[PDB]
């Protein structure tokens, strides 16, 4: 969900 | 600037658990410390995967799926590797501050799962796997478990696998120096990859059990999010393990 989605989009 | 050298550079640094063996040794503390370490390692693995040439060509949903489906395999494979290098497969080397003795495995609450994890490292010992072989296989593990209903960007995924199967070939050559029996080496490494589903299946089983029946063990949000998402799909038999040999 949200946390995995964040990590893939970040940086 | 080769693909294998890039895999060397993007390989995550070995993390420290911060385990405090001055405190009392209990089952709950150990599994919670290992879960916290695992959560951090998974975060690193996401960063690692994002840096793999090709991975970002995949649809975001496919990217999430592959990480959700293979995370345990990646962790256990890495643990197998560390244990092979640090102690020749005699000890479980979770972290340089959290190394489990043969004597520390003789505890009832952790004997079985430790034996399962040692089997992985003993395969590295048996095959004398090289560093580049390990790195190529690890990429392929990320690409080894898929949904039965398929994937959103199948063609890209098929080309990625193709790319890293060839890189594994280069790793075999870099180690042996062009033998005529390199096909036997390739066969042995693909057989090891295949057997990772079974060797890890029992680890996921115990993990899912501990997560559902809270038999009080703490899971960080990173692991909790993946496990609770991964859980109903395995029970539905909706996951397809990719195998090189039928
Ligand atoms: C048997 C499973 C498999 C374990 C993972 C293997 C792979 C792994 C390697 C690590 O280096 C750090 C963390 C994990 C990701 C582990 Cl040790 C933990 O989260 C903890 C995990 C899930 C596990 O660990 C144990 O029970 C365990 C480890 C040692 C003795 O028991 C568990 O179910 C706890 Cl809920």
């Amino acid at each position: 969900n949200a946390l995995l989605r964040y990590l893939l989009d970040k940086d | 600037p080769t693909l294998i050298s890039l895999l060397e550079v993007i390989e995550p640094e070995v993390l420290y658990s911060g385990y405090d063996s001055t405190l009392p040794d209990t089952s709950t503390r150990l599994m919670s410390t290992l879960n916290r370490l695992g959560g951090r390692q998974v975060v690193s693995a996401v960063k690692w995967a994002k840096a793999l040439p090709g991975f970002r060509n995949l649809h975001l949903d496919d990217q999430m799926t592959l990480l959700q489906y293979s995370w345990m395999s990646l962790m256990a494979f890495s643990l197998g590797w560390r244990s092979y290098k640090q102690s020749n497969g005699n000890m479980l080397c979770f972290a340089p501050d959290l190394v489990i003795n043969e004597e520390r495995m003789q505890l009832p609450y952790m004997y079985d799962q430790c034996q399962q994890m040692l089997k992985i490292s003993s395969e590295f010992v048996r095959l004398q796997v090289s560093y580049d072989e390990y790195l190529c296989m690890k990429v392929l593990l990320l690409l080894s478990t898929v949904p039965k209903d398929g994937l959103k960007s199948q063609a890209v995924f098929d080309e990625i696998r193709m790319t890293y199967i060839k890189e594994l070939g280069k790793a075999i050559v870099k180690r042996e120096g062009n033998s005529s029996q390199n096909w036997q080496r390739f066969y042995q490494l693909t057989k090891l990859l295949d057997s990772m589903h079974e060797m890890v299946g029992g680890l996921l089983q115990f993990c899912f059990y501990t997560f559902v029946n809270k038999s009080s063990v703490e899971f960080p949000e990173m692991l909790a999010e993946i496990i609770s998402n991964q859980l109903p799909k395995f029970k539905a038999g909706s996951v397809k393990p990719l195998l090189f040999h039928q």
